[PDB]
RNA sequence: CGGGGAAUCAGGGUUCGAUUCCGGAGAGGGAGCCUGAGAAACGGCUACCACAUCCAAGGAAGGCAGCAGGCGCGCAAAUUACCCACUCCCGACCCGGGGAGGUAGUGACGAAAAAUAACAAUACAGGACUCUUUCGAGGCCCUGUAAUUGGAAUGAGUCCACUUUAAAUCCUUUAACGAGGAUCCAUUGGAGGGCAAGUCUGGUGCCAAUUCCAGCUCCAAUAGCGUAUAUU
């Protein structure tokens, strides 16, 4: 008897095969596009990506007027619509077994952090958000694998006490300037 | 052929019950005589007082001469003999020294090149040989 | 200055005596503010003495913008003697305890069992 | 055991308490009391978690214990007494009334009364018997006995009674076509008319009732309460009538909530 | 001198791999 | 000729160089039983106490792995001590225990 | 001990459930009672059995499968810490008590997040595009590699103050110091027989092949990675 709860999951699956030529190249592709710290993080979005797909084939055995299957696709739609992976247009269950791990991979905040040019390139973003210079929409966020909403596409400021940003210099700026 | 009689469950279960009994990892881990017989107890580890140190001959197409320790288990009194990764890590070991003891790696089985051992040593005085044989740890005597 | 006070879930509790109520402290760029100074201000935006304002659990969110705690303003000192912890009266200055330990009072209760009479108060 | 428990563990502790994992390894444990254990709301839990005057147990205490809350016109300072279907709660400092009445989802709404409807309360009864000297006797679902009913009013059936008195001032029959609330069950908190009763001898009777959009659902006997004579129920109803919403419907009102404010 | 460690190992990993 | 080895330890470093002669020349000699007991914990102020026993705790793996470091402070500290002498697995040294000395 | 349940998972199944929720059982082994609404109660009593404490030798006391802690056993498991502030419980009770429980300590069981560098100029190496049949020219771009230069940005740490809290710690928030070999230095394993990865080097012995030892190079995952045993 503790006030403690002991829930928890893990957020990946290690590969089934562990030396395959072709699965370590994708890898180490996506690993370099989009500027990620090892093979963990290609594994934990592969497996959101495989059980989104689980979900959208259990709900397409159900047929179509089914009260869940309404419920549920419209609820999982909604959610990737949300963070910006499918179109609005193109809602429907079929499409979501066409999604891939690239979609993903670039509503992450690093990518975002690149395509929108506050960053001179994706490991400079990845710095720069593990660094506090970043904020979405009031809030510093750290975390490079912050999956952004389409509401908060355009809100993705420059933390305003970063040197960059609100002016305030950094540590090697004033202990520079200081010597003469 | 097999029985398909929509009321043949109980026979079913009967052949399977025994055929089941046939199957030989199915009669190791469910008769129990394995478990018992087995000088490790059935654990993973065991701890041991080194009695003597020998010498155990290679295989035929690949002769070499290999070094071993007759050890007795500490929990059972059972003597097994336990290899030793290379004759520079034997300078470590000597008569009276509790060991720690694993298994080979092919879980009960022996070694394909050397006849008859089936253990190898992992600690001697409560450090392991790999921080013996790198300098990390000395021995205590 | 540039540290502001929002209260935001308002309630006049009749029952314990008191208005109690969440604090919002925005101070882009300072540390956490002290609860002294909350008690200030509050007792500005409500019109009361800052003795019967008592704020608490205070935490500064993430990238130190905002700080949300809780507070409650007594009617008077005396419901506020009444119905307030020891622990966050004492923070005030207004309640003084015992400076034994539990070892000191169990041993000493489990001494006073092996005599009986008035003798019991006799036992360190 | 050796004898009767008097701790109740939080994930124990009824569901319908909306009690959260985190706050403690225990729950109130309600009193021996007018109500079952698994059909009531403590007091505690009424005063802290739903009605939010106090944050704590010890500030309950200090709630209870200045004698402020009635349940049923009598002042309480028991923090665990057991309050369940149909009891009047009075808060007279502050000026509230309320009714412990179910949610469409099966727990015990906020529902405040005006202070006219706190005067008085509905009970189910569940048993009439003859004592000593030829008296008749009822007992309701609350633990009330009442001497002298009228010689009409018969299990099932639904007495309107006083709460300055006590004694039986008006009643509504268990027939097809009264209007009931499901206090048990799968369908607890719906409201509807009852339209058929088929009886099984030696076992449960089964109760059909209709709700007021043309859904129909039937419970057991013992989770049938009558409100109202036909159509109109003789207390005031929550924010939902008995409605139940399926998960479509609620967030389509979720939706258009937010799309209207918002 | 020293190896990088991280992702700029497997930035430099990927540079070799894939850009030439 | 001992039983038990009490080695004492400041909070700070492990042990001198000199302390490190010593141990080598008494771990390859023989250890007896032998316990680790520390002397100014309560000597630093109390904000790094919890943080330097474990820093201090690092330093002496490397050389006794799994042993408890006692505190030696005071007189209640020094009969717990006393007592984890008195009761604790003897090590036996087999030169020593065959002869008469 | 049984269930709720856990691992796997196309489906059927297979293995696990001593363990925090529910039910049962027991308090060294048996047995028998008292009191009480409730016990065949053991932080009650009375015997015997097995152990065992004190003694002036007559006598007296015992029950950690509670919290800590010790010995033993072993491959195998934490502090003789603080507090009733929270959750609740008990009592004549708003007030007292609770090793229940909370809070720190140890803790790479396991799960989540996530640093160990980034950029600019210059020099070489490539790839596009304009002008030339081409060689070639591009103050034309793009991308890499630096025993090359350059200040910008930061945490890790050190350490005021708040905040936190029963009191504290931690986290968060903030002054100050804090980065070039940013030595503020990432490991664990495996490869010259098949999945990922070797036409390598030097010692030491046997009759160029061939035992043992030490390296280099490459590959994998990465704050983690090997091993044994069991199981799927």
């Amino acid at each position: 008897p503790v006030a403690r709860s002991w829930v928890c999951r893990k957020t990946y699956v290690t590969p089934r095969r562990p030396f395959e030529k072709s699965r370590l190249d994708q890898e180490l592709k996506l690993i370099g596009e989009y500027g990620l710290r090892n093979k963990r993080e290609v594994w934990r979005v592969k497996f959101t990506l495989a059980k989104i797909r689980k979900a959208a084939r259990e709900l397409l055995t159900l047929d179509e007027k089914d009260p869940r299957r309404l419920f549920e696709g419209n609820a999982l739609l909604r959610r990737l619509v949300r963070i910006g992976v499918l179109d609005e247009g193109k809602m429907k269950l079929d499409y979501i077994l066409g999604l891939k791990i690239e979609d993903f991979l670039e509503r992450r905040l690093q990518t975002q952090v690149f395509k929108l040019g506050l960053a001179k390139s994706i490991h400079h973003a990845r710095v720069l958000i593990r660094q506090r210079h970043i904020r979405v929409r009031k809030q510093v966020v750290n975390i490079p694998s912050f999956i952004v909403r389409l509401d908060s596409q355009k809100h993705i400021d420059f933390s305003l006490r970063s040197p960059y940003g609100g002016g305030r210099p950094g540590r090697v700026k004033r202990k520079n300037a200081k010597k003469g | 052929g097999k029985c398909r009689g929509l009321r043949t469950a109980r026979k079913l279960r009967s052949h399977r019950r025994d055929q089941k009994w046939h199957d030989k990892q199915y009669k190791k881990a469910h008769l129990g005589t394995a478990l018992k017989a087995n000088p490790f107890g059935g654990a993973s580890h065991a701890k041991g007082i080194v009695l003597e140190k020998v010498g155990v001959e290679a295989k035929q197409p690949n002769s070499a001469i290999r070094k071993c320790v007759r050890v007795q288990l500490i929990k059972n009194g059972k003597k097994i003999t336990a290899f030793v990764p290379n004759d520079g890590c034997l300078n470590f070991i000597e008569e009276n020294d509790e060991v720690l003891v694993a298994g080979f790696g092919r879980k009960g089985h022996a070694v394909g090149d050397i006849p008859g051992v089936r253990f190898k040593v992992v600690k001697v005085a409560n450090v392991s040989l790999l921080a013996l044989y790198k300098g990390k740890k000395e021995r205590p005597r | 200055d540039t540290v502001t006070i929002r209260t935001r879930k308002f309630m006049t509790n009749r029952l314990l005596q008191r208005k109690q109520m969440v604090i919002d402290v925005l101070h882009p760029g300072k540390a956490t503010v002290p609860k002294t100074e909350i008690r200030e201000k509050l007792a500005k935006m409500y019109k009361t003495t800052p003795d019967v304002i008592f704020v608490f659990g205070f935490r500064t969110h993430f990238g130190g913008g905002k700080t949300t705690g809780f507070g409650m303003i007594y009617d008077s000192l005396d419901y506020a003697k009444k119905n307030e912890p020891k622990h966050r009266l004492a923070r005030h200055g207004l309640y003084e305890k015992k400076k034994t330990s539990r070892k000191q009072r169990k041993e000493r209760k489990n001494r006073m069992k092996k005599v009986r009479g008035t003798a019991k108060a006799n036992v360190g | 055991a050796r004898g009767p428990k008097k701790h109740l563990k939080r994930v124990a502790a009824p569901k319908h308490w909306m009690l959260d994992k985190l706050t403690g390894v225990f729950a109130p444990r309600p009193s021996t009391g007018p109500h079952k254990l698994r059909e009531c709301l403590p007091l505690i839990i009424f005063l802290r978690n739903r009605l939010k005057y106090a944050l704590t147990g010890d500030e309950v205490k200090k709630i209870c214990m200045q004698r402020f809350i009635k349940i049923d016109g009598k002042v309480r300072t028991d923090i665990t007494y057991p309050a369940g279907f149909m009891d009047v709660i009075s808060i007279d400092k502050t000026g509230e009334n309320f009714r412990l009445i179910y949610d469409t989802k099966g727990r015990f709404a906020v529902h405040r009364i005006t202070p006219e409807e706190a005067k008085y309360k509905l009970c189910k009864v569940r048993k009439i018997f003859v004592g000593t000297k030829g008296i008749p006797h009822l007992v309701t679902h609350d633990a009330r006995t009442i001497r002298y009913p009228d010689p009409l009013i018969k299990v099932n059936d639904t007495i309107q009674i006083d709460l300055e008195t006590g004694k039986i001032t008006d009643f509504i029959k268990f027939d097809t076509g009264n209007l009931c609330m499901v206090t048990g069950g799968a369908n607890l908190g719906r409201i509807g008319v009852i339209t058929n009763r088929e009886r099984h001898p030696g076992s449960f009777d089964v109760v059909h009732v209709k709700d007021a959009n043309g859904n129909s659902f039937a419970t057991r006997l013992s989770n049938i309460f009558v409100i109202g004579k036909g159509n109109k129920p003789w207390i005031s109803l929550p924010r939902g009538k008995g409605i139940r919403l399926t998960i479509a419907e609620e967030r389509d009102k979720r939706l258009a909530a937010k799309q209207s404010s918002g | 001198k020293k190896k990088k460690t991280g992702r700029a190992k497997r930035r430099m990993q990927y540079n070799r791999r894939f850009v030439n | 000729v001992a039983d038990t080895i009490l080695f004492l330890l400041d909070p700070l470093e492990g042990w001198d160089s000199t302390g490190d002669y010593c141990l080598s020349c008494l771990f390859a000699q023989g250890l007896p039983t032998y316990t680790l007991a520390v002397q100014g914990i309560s000597g630093l102020p109390l904000k790094k106490q919890i943080d330097t026993r474990k820093k201090l705790s690092k330093a002496v793996e490397k050389r006794f792995p799994h042993d408890k470091l006692l505190l030696l402070d005071t007189q209640q500290e020094a009969g717990m001590l006393l007592r984890q002498l008195a009761n604790q697995k003897q090590q036996h040294l087999a030169f020593r225990d065959r002869r008469a000395y």
